[PDB]
């Protein structure tokens, strides 16, 4: 998996997308 | 990128929103 949550890093929403596609 | 609080909630209805809850991870074990 991937990193990022609560605003730690980029705080990105495109980067949520990345979960699926 | 964005400029808001978003810090779980968030974060959590989104990735649902997006994946459709197949293979993703952030399932909380204690």
């Amino acid at each position: 998996g991937i990193v990022e949550q609560c605003c730690t890093s980029i705080c990105s929403l495109y980067q949520l997308e990345n979960y699926c596609n | 990128f964005v400029n808001q609080h978003l810090c779980g909630s968030h974060l959590v209805e989104a990735l649902y929103l997006v994946c459709g809850e197949r293979g993703f991870f952030y399932t909380p074990k204690t």
